[PDB]
Formats: structure tokens, C-alpha cells, sequence
């Protein structure tokens, strides 16, 4: 039997009420349970039985029951409430065990800016290990960004991996990474390294940059 | 109540593998263990289940025939035996305690309340190889960036911490990107106080177990 | 899992499960479902189910080694259809239980 979430996601405000439904698809049921989950983290039961708090889950959580669709409801949504959640059914005679896809809940705050920092190839790194360049955005919101490298002012696409922390659990900002991959032989065929950075909070894009050699 | 899974590892498409879940803390009589698994960025994937108050066995259809669960009622523990292992059944597995009753017209779940910390099984053919660590040193207000950046291993994961974990505030561990290469690469970065960069020693402990690698590697700003 | 097959005709005969049961809380429910249904096993009587059916639910329970939700509803089909086809209009499989022992216990409301 299906279970269907939705949303797929959502985003919402420090004090928000955010509501979550799940539908039983081609049975009724009435054992479903709801899970927080946090990324690469065990999930945690937050209800059982559609409706029952489990122990030490804030009373913020609740669940209720309208045939085969069931909601969970966070009341005063919180920073660390940040969370993929899934439910899951339970039925009769240990048939299989099924989980809804998740909804993934992420917190809106107000823009807040990324501080921009940039790191040359290690000095101890250019012995075979190649050349890599990273452009760090630290503590921003919205997660979007746009990050591009310019090398002797020539748009390098195709050679660049991005990756981004996880929401912050106190101040529900973002942290990003960019790394830039060249060989050994074409980063000195070029001085000058620089991460072009475009964001909501800052008036004009940031750029930061070094010359290759000179420390 | 405590569940602790052992057993995950890297192994070649075709090949077995088995896992275990010590559960101690409960009545195994009265419990249903089970196999839950998150493939990287997926969800929650419902394996299998055991239930020693009932005598019983589930698997999800996708797995039927390839894995058996298993207990051991006088251990406390419980198996998933994994054969004919392929490169989608790579992913994270947990396992959780379920106190379940039922009958034929109506059933009763007190929820998987307990979870296991979850053992990563990398299914692939690609070889293990160890992780390179190179400095992110700050360079030329009054806060100041550096790091280290782990490039080129696999399987996953590493993990990182600074100052052997006396330092947290303002870390950030990056996701591990997959290069081109195969292989893996991620950066860890924390911000310090400007002034602090001649006053305190900064050192990143970067840990890859599948390939038993462990290096300190101190970080500090180039004298040019 | 189950070797052994019952019939009984309950016709008299659903738990509101106590909010945040302790784990002792939980094993005493199972204790106390044991005793309620050994009781009622006790105390009810047995169908009109004649041998050769149930022989027939014996071979359907070997057949398999495992009870199931499906087996346990190809199992009501059976019962139901013997009632119904022998006259009793209103014969019905409420429920089976028992189910953590090697006795499955299926239970009918005959009426008629």
C-alpha cells in the first residue's frame, strides 16, 4: 500500500504553524507513525498511533486522523525543526512495513549575506596532487548562489564542484563550497584566480582573488 | 534500550554480505526488529522484519529472495543476510524496534521508536583508496577562514573534527562530492578570530576507517 | 508457524491502548491479551466446521509453513463459504487470533 506526502517540501518562519498531510493509498489503515529525520541521522519517532506523542517530543508535534488522510502539525516551528519527515503505516498480521517519500522542511529567515573567502592550491599540495581552488561562502540565506571562476578573466565552466552545508540549527543559514580542479600543468598557465560570487543580500556580486606565486 | 548495527562494508556487485543488530536494554520476545535503508538522497526505504512474539518474517518485494533476515533470541541480535548484492542496494542501513501486536481484524504499532546508528553498505567494484589532506591556510572584520580539504578516496565516509574536537563553534563540514575520478572529496573550514592566528595552534583530524587512515594535519598561514 | 488450526463460535465477542504506556505496561498488555483470549478460547464453543474442512485448513496451513495476511483470508473464504453454502446465511469469520502460537484460532459468529 502507497503512502503519499505532500508537500514534497515546504519553507516557513521561526513562529510559523507548518502542516504536513499523508495519504493511504489503496488501503485504510490505523497504525501510522511520523519521523524527523536529519541529514545522515537516524530518524526519531515523533508519533504513534496517528495521534499519541512519543516520549519527550514537544508538544509543539501533533497528528490527527481523517479516514486515510493524516496530518502532522508543527504548532510554533522552531530553528532546529529543520527536517525531512516521513510517515509510515503499520498493518495487520506483520505485513509489510511502508514509508510516505518524506517532506523535506527547511526554515525562511531574513537575508543574510555571504562572507566570501578564497584558497590557493596548497604549497604542499602542488607535488602530483594537481591544483584545487575553493571558494568559500560562509553563513548566508537563501541557499541560492551563484558562484562563477574566472581565470585571467576567462569564465571557466565545466571544471567546478559545489556543495553546501545543511541549514544551521541556531541562525538557519547556509554555508557553501566551490572547488575549482586543474591540472598541475595548466594552473601555471595562468597568474590570476578569482571567485565571482552573486547573492540576493549583496548589492553587487563580491569577488575575491589571488595571483598564482604571490603570497 | 540500546541497537547498535555492525557489519556494513565495501563489497563487489554479486557479492554477500552480512549485518548485524545487537539490541540490548528490552524483551526480545515481545519486539519486532527491523532492516530500514537510505540510499544518498533518497528516502527511508522499508527492508524487512522479524517478530519473535509472532515467529515471523517480511521483506519488501525488492529485496524477496536476495536477503534473509535472521535472530538470534539468546544474543539479542538480529541478522540481514544480503546476497547477489547490487550497485542500487548501496545505501545506509539502520536497524529499529518495533513493539507490534496483532490480530486478523485490527493491529496495534507503538511506532519504531528505538534506531540504530546505521552501517553504510558501498556496493561497487571500484577499489578502496585512502584520502589526501591538504591545508586551506588564511591568507593576507577581524574573523578569519581555514581549513582542510579532503580529496580523492573512496568509499565513503570521513570524518573530521578540529583541535580533537575542542573546537566546534563555527565548523563546517562539507557534503562529500563525487569527482570524475570515482572518487570522493569534501572540505571542512572553520572561522577564528583574526588575532588568534599567532596565538593558538589550529589542526584539523581527519578519519577514513574503510581504508584505515587517520592524519593531524596542522594549519597555518603561509610566511612568505 | 502454524501447525494447529481452531474454530470456535464467539458469537458475544477492540482495545483503547492506555497514552504512554511504560515498557512493563506493554509486556503486561501482551500478558493480559494471552489470558483474556486462553479464556476465551475456554469458554466458547466449537463450530459446526466439519473434519474434512478442517483437514482442508490443515493442508492450506502446511502447504505454506507461514501464516499471512492473504493465507488467513483464503482461510476465512473457506470457513465462510462452508457456512454459507450449508444454510447459515449469517455465518461470519470476525477475527482470528492467537496468532503468537502454533495455534491459529479462527473464530465465527454462526448465527441462523
Amino acid at each position: 500500500i502507497q503512502m503519499t506526502q505532500s508537500p514534497s517540501s515546504l519553507s516557513a518562519s521561526v513562529g510559523d504553524r507548518v502542516t504536513i498531510t499523508c495519504r493511504a493509498s489503496q488501503s485504510v489503515s490505523s497504525a501510522v507513525a511520523w519521523y524527523q529525520q536529519k541529514p545522515g541521522k537516524a530518524p526519531k519517532l515523533l508519533i504513534y498511533s496517528a495521534s499519541s506523542l512519543y516520549s519527550g517530543v514537544p508538544s509543539r508535534f501533533s497528528g490527527s486522523r481523517s479516514g486515510t488522510d493524516f496530518t502532522l502539525t508543527i504548532s510554533s516551528l522552531q530553528p532546529e525543526d529543520f527536517a525531512t519527515y516521513y510517515c509510515q503505516q503499520s498493518s495487520i498480521v506483520w505485513e509489510p512495513i511502508t514509508f510516505g517519500q518524506g517532506t523535506k522542511v527547511e526554515i525562511k529567515r531574513t537575508v543574510a549575506a555571504p562572507s566570501v573567502f578564497i584558497f590557493p592550491p596548497s604549497d604542499s599540495q602542488l607535488k602530483s596532487g594537481t591544483a584545487s581552488v575553493v571558494c568559500l561562502l560562509n553563513n548566508f540565506y537563501p541557499r541560492e548562489a551563484k558562484v562563477q571562476w574566472k581565470v585571467d578573466n576567462a569564465l571557466q565552466s565545466g571544471n567546478s564542484q559545489e556543495s553546501v552545508t545543511e541549514q544551521d540549527s541556531k541562525d538557519s543559514t547556509y554555508s557553501l563550497s566551490s572547488t575549482l580542479t586543474l591540472s598541475k600543468a595548466d594552473y601555471e598557465k595562468h597568474k590570476v584566480y578569482a571567485c565571482e560570487v552573486t547573492h540576493q543580500g549583496l548589492s553587487s556580486p563580491v569577488t575575491k582573488s589571488f595571483n598564482r606565486g604571490e603570497c | 534500550v540500546q541497537l547498535v548495527e555492525s557489519g556494513g562494508g565495501l563489497v563487489q556487485p554479486g557479492g554477500s554480505l552480512r549485518l548485524s543488530c545487537a539490541a540490548s536494554g528490552f524483551n526480545f520476545y515481545y519486539s519486532s526488529i527491523h532492516w530500514v535503508r537510505q540510499a544518498p538522497g533518497k528516502g527511508l526505504e522499508w527492508v524487512a522484519s522479524i517478530s519473535s512474539y509472532y515467529g515471523s518474517t517480511s521483506y519488501a518485494d525488492s529485496v524477496k529472495g536476495r536477503f534473509t533476515i535472521s535472530a538470534d533470541t539468546s544474543k539479542n541480535t538480529a541478522y540481514l543476510q544480503m546476497n547477489s548484492l547490487r550497485a542500487e542496494d548501496t545505501a545506509v542501513y539502520y536497524c529499529a524496534r518495533e513493539t507490534y501486536y496483532t490480530e486478523f481484524s485490527w493491529s496495534y504499532s507503538w511506532g519504531l521508536d528505538y534506531w540504530g546508528q546505521g552501517t553504510l553498505v558501498t556496493v561497487s567494484s571500484a577499489s578502496t583508496k585512502g584520502p589526501s589532506v591538504f591545508p586551506l591556510a588564511p591568507s593576507s572584520g577581524g574573523t578569519a577562514a581555514l581549513g582542510c580539504l579532503v580529496k580523492d578516496y573512496f568509499p565513503e565516509p570521513v570524518t573530521v573534527s578540529w583541535n580533537s574536537g575542542a573546537l566546534t563553534s563555527g565548523v563546517h563540514t562539507f557534503p562529500a562530492v563525487l569527482q570524475s575520478s570515482g572518487l570522493y572529496s569534501l572540505s571542512s573550514v572553520v572561522t577564528v578570530p583574526s588575532s588568534s592566528l599567532g596565538t593558538q595552534t589550529y589542526i584539523c583530524n581527519v578519519n577514513h576507517k574503510p581504508s584505515n587512515t587517520k592524519v593531524d594535519k596542522k594549519v597555518e598561514p603561509k610566511s612568505c | 508457524r502454524a501447525d494447529r488450526f481452531r474454530c470456535i463460535n464467539v458469537g458475544l465477542m477492540p482495545v483503547e491502548m492506555d497514552p504512554d504506556m511504560s515498557e512493563k505496561e506493554k509486556i503486561e498488555f501482551f500478558r493480559r491479551q494471552e489470558r483474556e483470549y486462553k479464556r476465551r478460547i475456554s469458554s466458547a464453543r466449537p463450530c459446526l466446521l466439519p473434519t474434512s474442512v478442517h483437514e482442508e485448513i490443515k493442508d492450506m496451513l502446511a502447504e505454506q509453513g507461514r501464516v499471512s495476511a492473504r493465507l488467513l483470508q483464503k482461510i476465512r473464504d473457506r470457513v465462510q463459504s462452508w457456512y454459507h453454502e450449508e444454510g447459515y446465511a449469517c455465518a461470519q469469520v470476525v477475527n482470528f487470533g492467537n496468532l503468537n502460537t502454533r495455534e491459529v484460532v479462527c473464530e465465527v459468529v454462526e448465527g441462523d
